[PDB]
């Protein structure tokens, strides 16, 4: 069922979406046993709102892997990037 | 569990 899916986020001014989960994060709000980053709330009219969506997991960033990834180090990650964000997202379909 | 801010 589950697919890896890519999409490209270009932050304007920032992402539009925030994340649980990671290493550390003690959890999310779909997958207790997932130790991943899944995106939580996704902004309306925001620059991801037609491409991601709540319970996607972020599995890597600009080819940064984000399996294995402790909370805080992908928060900062993704802030650090400026301009695309290019992500690998698992998906259920 | 840990939710990060807006991104």
């Amino acid at each position: 069922g589950s697919m890896e899916i890519r999409v490209r986020v270009e932050k304007d001014p920032e992402l539009g979406f925030r994340i649980a989960g990671g290493v550390g994060g003690r959890g999310n709000p779909f997958r207790p046993d997932d130790d991943g980053i899944f995106v939580t709330r996704v902004q309306p009219e925001g620059p991801a709102s037609k491409l991601l969506q709540p319970g996607d997991k972020i599995i890597q960033a600009n080819g940064y892997s984000f399996i294995n990834i402790e909370h805080g180090q992908a928060i900062s990650l993704l802030k650090t990037f400026q301009n695309t964000v290019e992500l690998i997202i698992v998906r259920e379909v | 569990y840990y939710e990060s801010g807006w991104l």
